[PDB]
């Protein structure tokens, strides 16, 4: 039997056995999933590849596990990427040919048979992270996680060369395929002699696209005592401009290792090789955390249509959409959704409710010239410590798609933008994005808001007000936007809050800046006895029977309905706040202005009430607001106002 | 000062493996967080760890907690929430991990122990940091007639010799002790339902009597639920 020299594969068994895979697939992945649509996938997805004209079929790996046979081809694939991927390409093309001979008059048969089809696999295991990898395991497939720092520009690559002479003149050309390009010394015209000069015109030849993206990961189950780490990867043609600066990406690719020169002068290729990744498939969306917006995305909605790519937005299916319109008919949604956010922390349903309303933030209205009104709302919450302020911030840090978590006294005025530095691998001056440009669209978090400087906290007078940032130093003189929803916290002098003391006095802020924040909570403690029984019964309810059961009685909690509920509530709704409520709204604002002769009330309360109000109208799927429900949009400030009497 | 507290810190920061003993000042702010430096022959730009990144899953002894710079205080308060030290300096945006345990040793206000003076008057630390410690101690120093002879025979019995205990006890050698404690950490016990009742009712006791004083007297208010999770 035939074999390849580096491996143990054969072209016949892989080809015919994989052809035998693509004709029968009946949810054996559910037979592992234990069952808790009977037509197979790849006829349907091959038709979706067929009529729409898009290339780039993609399959999983667990699907290759579940079917028996071809339990073998998986272990062939995970070891030997390049050859096996080439084989699956060839049999996909012949499967398209074997489909088209059913009706015989299909799509001008030559070119759609001529066009390159390719395979992108993913989900190929995750056992041990980047650190453990021995040099035994050079060429395999690897999954990673973590974010993305910067993005190099575009650099071409020769795929075709092009030659001329001065005699007299003939114009042969040559390809690459292996590592080097040979050029002839003689001849053309005459061929034979004379051995004329052979020039290279480097404005006529073909090229390619090669982009380098630098990455930093978070490999869970750490090899203690590990510190974070940085890898550099080298994406190719189609996947150029498929990664911004800030996303959370899960990557597949082939680990490689190529030596580097010494000092650009000799041929002394230094030993002790350098490693990188050589990506294949990029996985941006996810099913557990939140989904990105649409008013931000619209430039790359305007792009990416000429050239077929990946989805970037969670695909809303059709069957559960009926369940969305069913759960929307529930009356108790306003306490059910706010009850189902953080099922391990149990108080402060006005605060849970405001954190729910930060996820539904405002209506994005753009004017003709100027304007540019976002849906930003901004929340402080303070009070006594030992009140689980941190649990909320870690949970919101998990849910948010593009969240960045700084702290107090670990900041600087440099430390939030323009880290203009010296990159080592290319040895030039490359500019980095700081801590708010990565926060662009989403939720930031700041702890210990008391203990900033004067220079820091003078950043936020621009971000909170103008919704811009204006860098002006020696690199770049150009303003750049950072829309963000800032959440923060502070601990008083006490640390216990004492009564008969001014509320503005007990937190060391200038009360205009305290007056600039939208929704200010003041969570204090009660000396009474009746709640604490239910408190300890919740804790020992959690510790018992060593299994996550935490809240099942007497409550229904959606696990991941709410993320697609929020995203579907974020695209397909535009709420408008027309005439009939302006009487009550202006009436209550002038009623708020009545107090005069501690904290006061400015126009930020009015801007606050319209944006929080229409944020409540974004919930429960209503394109207009009503005169009713504005009252509790006032009461969200009035609950803190009853918490301001003491 | 003479309750011999530094001996325990050198001791338990010698029994436990991966145990780092840092004095007051001492380390800078950048000494016990990580820093970035260029790496010789293997390349490049690794985050060189500090004191806290060195000793994780261990014990970090600290002397003279009052004399710390205030940036170090916020670093310690970030260690009191789990896993987290966050840096936004000139070349770092990372969130490194630390699973450490902190033992501290703070001195009172000068000179010592005035019962005229209130608690937290003789303490230079806020009660939030007192609430982050689930267990707080105090070692008094009052002259008393009876213990002095036992103490003098104890100490002079070791300058006279090199071993203290007698009648009837031998000290366990520390290697076998580390084998015992190293064996002990593979158990994961499971609670039950009668201890639920007893823990709940005891928490009702402590919560109940702790908040009927409400004063800056020798009482310490207000028995936060961190004591419940700590107990
Ligand atoms: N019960 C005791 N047994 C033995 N030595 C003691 C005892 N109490 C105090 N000492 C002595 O008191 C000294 C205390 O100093 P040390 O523990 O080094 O720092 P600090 O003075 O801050 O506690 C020790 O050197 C020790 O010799």
């Amino acid at each position: 039997l035939r074999i390849i020299w580096g491996t143990n594969v054969s072209i016949q068994e892989c080809t015919t056995n994989f052809r035998n895979f693509l004709m029968s697939f009946k949810y054996k992945f559910r037979k592992i999933l234990d069952e808790r649509d009977e037509e197979l996938y790849y006829i349907k997805q091959l038709n979706e590849m067929r009529e729409l004209g898009t290339s780039n079929l993609n399959l999983d790996a667990r699907n290759l596990l579940a079917y028996k046979q071809t339990e073998d081809l998986y272990h062939q694939l995970l070891n030997y990427p390049q050859e096996v991927i080439s084989i699956m390409d060839q049999t996909i093309k012949d499967c398209m040919v074997s489909l088209i001979v059913d009706n015989n008059l299909d799509y001008d048969l030559d070119e759609i048979e001529t066009k390159f089809y390719k395979v992108r696999p993913y989900n190929v295991g995750s056992c041990k992270g980047m650190r453990e990898l021995n040099p035994n395991d050079i060429d395999k497939l690897i999954n990673l996680k973590g974010l993305v720092l910067r993005s190099t520009p575009v650099i071409p690559d020769m795929k075709v060369a092009f030659f001329k002479c001065n005699v007299c003149d003939h114009t042969m050309a040559v390809e690459i395929d292996r590592g080097v390009i040979q050029e002839p010394a003689r001849c053309e015209r005459i061929d034979c002699n004379e051995p004329n000069s052979m020039s290279l015109i480097h404005n006529r030849c073909s090229f390619a696209d090669k982009q380098v993206i630098k990455l930093q990961e978070t490999p869970d189950f750490v090899p203690d005592g590990q510190t974070p780490h940085s890898i550099s990867l080298c994406v190719y043609d189609e996947l150029v401009d498929s990664c911004r600066a800030g996303d959370r990406i899960e990557v597949t690719g082939t680990f490689r290792s190529i030596p580097i020169r010494a000092n650009s002068r000799q041929r002394v290729l230094k030993s002790l090789y350098k490693t990188y990744v050589d990506v294949v498939h990029v996985k941006v969306s996810d099913k557990r955390l939140d989904v990105d917006t649409s008013t931000i995305e619209q430039e790359l909605m305007q792009n990416k249509v000429d050239h077929n790519e990946v989805e970037e937005v969670r695909q809303i299916t059709d069957q559960d959409l009926a369940k969305i319109r069913e759960v929307a008919a529930r009356e108790d949604l306003y306490s059910l959704l706010a009850r189902s956010i953080a099922p391990s922390i149990y108080e402060l349903e006005d605060v849970k409710k405001g954190i729910l309303l930060q996820l539904f933030g405002g209506t994005n209205k753009t004017f003709t010239k100027g304007g540019r009104y976002r849906g930003d709302i901004n929340i402080l919450l303070c009070g006594d410590p030992s009140t689980s302020k941190s649990q909320i911030l870690q949970y919101v840090h998990k849910i948010t798609p593009r969240g960045v978590y700084t702290s107090g006294k670990g900041s600087s005025a440099v430390g939030l933008t323009a880290y203009i530095t010296r990159d080592v691998d290319t040895k030039q001056l490359v500019l980095e994005s700081g801590a708010l440009v990565l926060s662009d669209g989403g939720v930031c978090c700041i702890d210990e808001f008391d203990k900033m400087s004067d220079s820091t906290r003078s950043v936020l007078h621009e971000v909170m007000e103008q919704q811009t940032i204006s860098i002006a130093k020696a690199g770049i003189i150009t303003t750049l936007n950072a829309r963000s929803s800032i959440l923060a916290s502070a601990n008083p002098i006490g640390s216990r809050y004492n009564p008969n003391l001014p509320v503005t006095e007990n937190i060391d802020l200038p009360p205009p800046l305290l007056s600039r924040f939208d929704l200010v909570y003041l969570v204090l403690d009660k000396v009474d006895e009746k709640n604490d029984r239910e408190l300890a019964k919740h804790l020992t309810n959690l510790y018992l029977e060593d299994k996550p059961e935490h809240i099942s009685q007497d409550d229904v909690l959606p696990v991941e309905f709410l993320t697609m509920y929020i995203s579907y509530a974020k695209e397909h709704i535009h709420p408008i706040i027309t005439e009939a409520a302006k009487t009550e709204l202006v009436r209550a604002y002038v009623g708020m202005r009545k107090m005069g002769d501690r904290i006061t009330a400015t126009t930020r309360q009015l801007e606050s009430m319209i944006r929080l109000a229409e944020a409540h109208a974004k919930m429960k799927l209503k394109n207009v607001v009503e005169l009713e429900d504005v009252q509790e949009a006032v009461r969200l400030i009035r609950s803190a106002i009853k918490d301001y009497a003491t | 000062p003479g309750v011999a507290k530094s001996q325990l810190l050198k001791a338990i920061c010698k029994i436990s493996p991966r145990g780092v003993y840092t004095t007051g000042k001492g380390s800078s702010g950048v000494g016990l967080t990580a820093a970035v430096m260029k790496d010789p022959v293997t390349d490049e730009m690794i985050l060189e760890g500090g004191a806290l990144v060195l000793a994780d899953n261990g014990i970090c002894c600290i002397d003279e907690f009052d004399k710390m710079d205030e940036s170090d205080r916020t670093a310690i308060h970030e260690v009191m929430e789990q896993q987290t030290i966050s840096i936004s300096k000139a070349g770092i945006n990372t969130t490194l991990n630390a699973r450490t345990s902190i033992l501290a040793a703070a001195n009172p206000l000068y000179g010592r122990y005035n019962p005229r003076l209130s608690p937290l008057d003789n303490i230079n630390l806020p009660a939030a940091l007192l609430s982050r410690f689930d267990i707080l101690f105090l070692m008094l120093d009052i002259p008393s007639r009876d213990d002095d002879e036992k103490l003098a025979e104890h100490v002079t019995y070791v300058h006279m010799h090199n071993k203290q205990p007698d009648l009837d006890f031998t000290p366990v050698e520390p290697s076998k002790m580390r084998e015992y404690i190293a064996y002990a950490k593979t158990k994961r016990p499971v609670m039950s339902e009668a201890v639920n009742d007893y823990v709940v009712q005891a928490y009702i006791r402590l919560r109940q009597d702790s908040k009927r004083e409400m004063d800056s007297k020798f009482s310490f208010g207000q028995a936060t639920p961190r004591t419940l999770l700590g107990i």
